[PDB]
């Protein structure tokens, strides 16, 4: 379990071994005992992670050979982990400058997550409790009009590939099949199945009215089954919370499953049989590739390289922040100047500015008032 | 020297679909000095719950008594909510409350679904038209949680306290972690919070400090204040329940009766500043209410940041 960076640099024992992958993601409370980490400990049957050991977004993987499945997780500002690094280091070292902190690594995850999209079959996000946060509907229905943008430049960086034919079309191995995982969080504690099939009920609406979902499963960047799970809530357990657990043995001396519901997944890609994820009145055919450790790195590596993605970035929730707060000054500018020893009489304008309108970048702009009275008289 | 009447269960101040119901000056007085309350949080958090612990009930009584309807087993097991809009009451003190609608609440738009751009920026609208519109006739504002630091909370304030109408205005604000844990009350975390909150809205105008020290409280009797760099106006809230065996378990935490009865104090015992610039009695306040609300929904900041998305 090392970085992908230290990862991508090169295999001989495991080289050709028919493998999937998992992309897991998603926000995280602040705690010890990560909802990533366990969650990984929890299938592979091991203790992988052990327990008590400028950018603020990174990925590791992992490799289980007694299962032939590879894990991503990607680790971005949503979680606490590294969200306390990044209010720790900038309360040593304006309300400008951290605009563009703030959404710069709301950026970074952007793009990093992008790339989870195109090279996992597989995919499971998390959120803390239930009632999935609706931001999500933005978030994938605004990154999709990146990926097309971009789609062109990936397509490149692995056409000397052997990965196959619909890989260099699409540049993903298959249409993702995305999932969801609620704790439970002191809820209810049969309840939960209905909990479950009401979640979907949500969701697929949700999504589907958006259009994110549509009929054909090679224009969606993900899928959502038919006569499956598609949902799992983590109930409670005395496993989080270790100090407690002690104490609750301390005073007695002295006196469907997580696996069942992932593996019914990774059973269709490993039998290649692929997911066939499109009922929208009319069938249609999704193509699919089960790839190998050393045939996955070849593209994987050539496309965690890649000015280029920035020129659809910077272009493709802070950008929205800064048009109306752009606007609403800018608007104030002339209503302000217009109506307007100097001193006292030009403070009195700028008294009017405060009432008028404000922003993320208020007080750049407020410069162009003051220059353009300073240089009146 | 009668009594003017007396509340048991709230009344409905706006109605599920963004309507002003006036059936509340039969309940409000002609004197001044009042309190408001207003809540902002996810679905299921605790806001209906909290707002009548501290209006009313106490632990003892049962949900079915709460004057703010909280949620049912026969809505969790199938997700939804149950406020529907924003709720009123009045206290023996005269102190005003005000629940709310969930802010983000899929159930909402999933009823939407069955029934002008799209409805998810329609929803995206109710909550800022519906939190600018608090932000403007309270004096505190509950901002409730389940979990801890969720960004996108956060980051929708600011865009409230840039959308209402208009030295200004900017009223208090309190951080409630409800459903808090063990590891939420031990310091070495408790000092994490307030250096996350301080960093993210550093620059968010809100009154969320200097006052509402649960340091102070006797909560945690050995620590100093000097432990703390910033100690913001937070709050934290936990999960309700021969003489050797007969020992409780290490609950690590207050009871939930304790702390209910110390944020039921200090909330009591919050400033009440003048909103507009007119002492106003209980009975102006509702008429600027309505005032504000006419104002919110036909205005410009709105429509603007509506045709962004
Ligand atoms: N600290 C706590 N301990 C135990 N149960 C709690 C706690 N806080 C809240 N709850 C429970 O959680 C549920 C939340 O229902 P509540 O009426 O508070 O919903 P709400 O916040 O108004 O949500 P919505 O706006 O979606 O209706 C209730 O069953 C309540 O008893
Ligand atoms: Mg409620």
């Amino acid at each position: 379990p090392v970085s992908l960076r230290d990862l991508l640099m090169g295999e001989p024992p495991w080289r050709e071994d028919e493998i999937c992958v998992v992309g897991i993601f998603g926000k995280t409370a602040l705690r010890l005992n990560s909802e990533k980490f366990s969650l990984v400990n929890t299938v592979c049957d091991r203790q992988v992670f052990p327990l008590f050991r400028q950018d603020y977004s990174l990925l590791q993987a992992y490799y289980s050979q007694e299962s032939k499945v590879l894990y991503l997780l990607l680790t971005s500002i949503c979680d606490n982990s590294q969200l306390l690094r990044a209010c720790r280091a900038l309360q040593s070292g304006p309300h400008a400058e951290a605009h563009e902190f703030w959404k710069h690594q709301e950026k970074l995850q952007c793009l990093s997550l992008l790339y989870l999209f195109s090279v996992c079959h597989i995919l499971l996000l998390v959120h803390p409790t239930c009632s999935f946060d609706i931001t999500y509907d933005r978030v994938f229905r605004a990154l999709d009009g990146l990926r097309q943008k971009v789609l062109p430049l990936l397509k490149t960086a692995i056409k000397d590939c052997p990965v196959g034919k619909d890989w260099k079309l699409n540049c993903r191995p298959c249409p993702p099949r995305l999932l969801f995982l609620f704790q439970l969080n002191g809820a209810l504690k049969s309840p939960k199945r209905r909990l479950q099939h009401a979640l979907e009920d949500q969701i697929y609406r949700i999504f589907r009215k958006s259009r994110v979902l549509t009929n054909q499963s090679i224009n969606c960047l993900f899928t959502v089954p038919a006569n499956q799970a598609f949902v799992y809530i983590v109930p409670g357990s005395q496993e989080e919370d270790p100090v407690g657990m002690l104490l609750d043995q301390l005073r007695s001396h002295c006196t469907f499953t997580l696996r069942e519901f992932l593996w019914q997944h990774v059973e269709l890609v490993l039998s290649k049989k692929g997911f066939d994820d499109s009922v929208g009145r009319n069938p249609q055919p999704s193509h699919f590739e089960l790839p190998t450790y050393q045939k996955w790195i070849s593209a994987a590596s050539k496309l965690y390289e890649v000015s280029k993605i920035l020129s659809s970035i910077k272009v493709l929730f802070l950008d929205i922040d800064t048009k109306f707060s752009e606007n609403r000054c800018q608007k104030a500018l002339p209503m302000a100047h217009s109506a307007y020893v100097h001193k006292n009489q030009l403070a009195q304008a700028l008294r009017v500015y405060s009432q008028h309108a404000r922003g993320p970048a208020f007080h750049k702009y407020a410069m162009q008032l003051h220059e353009d009275c300073y240089k009146f008289w | 020297l009668l009594p003017p009447e007396r509340m048991k269960h709230s009344i409905k101040l706006v109605d599920d679909q963004m309507n002003w119901c006036d059936s509340a000056i039969e309940y409000l007085l002609d004197q001044t000095d009042v309190l408001v309350v207003g809540v902002l949080g996810l679905q299921g958090t605790g806001k209906s719950m909290v707002m009548s612990l501290l209006s009313a009930n106490t632990p003892e009584e049962d949900q079915r008594t709460y004057v703010f309807r909280a949620q049912s087993a026969e809505m969790k097991e199938r997700g939804g909510n149950q406020t529907s809009g924003i709720d009123f009451f009045i206290t023996q003190e005269r102190i005003v409350f005000l629940d709310t609608q969930p802010i983000l609440s899929p159930s909402i738009l999933d009823h939407l679904i069955n029934n002008y751009n799209l409805p998810h920026t329609y929803v995206e609208m109710q909550s800022l038209q519906i939190a600018a519109f608090l932000f403007t006739v309270c004096h505190v504002v509950i901002v409730v949680q389940d979990w801890f630091t969720d960004l996108s909370l956060y980051r929708f304030l600011q865009t409230a306290e840039m959308v209402k109408p208009s030295t200004e205005y900017y009223p208090h604000l309190v951080f409630l972690q409800n459903k808090a844990r063990r590891e939420d009350f031990c310091p070495r975390k408790l000092r994490q919070m307030h250096l996350m909150i301080d960093q993210l809205m550093a620059h968010s105008h809100l009154r969320y400090k200097g006052t509402l020290s649960m340091l102070q409280c006797n909560v945690f009797p050995g620590l100093p204040p000097d432990f703390l760099d910033s100690e913001v106006n937070l709050f934290l809230v936990p999960f309700m329940d021969p003489l050797f065996s007969l020992l409780p378990g290490y609950r690590g935490h207050p009871s939930f009766q304790s702390l209910v009865s110390k944020l039921r104090s200090q909330v009591m015992s919050m400033a009440r500043p003048q909103l507009s610039h007119t002492i106003l009695t209980e009975k102006n306040w509702f008429h600027y209410a309505a005032r504000i609300w006419d104002g919110v929904r036909k205005s410009s900041a709105l429509a603007e940041y509506s045709r962004l998305l």
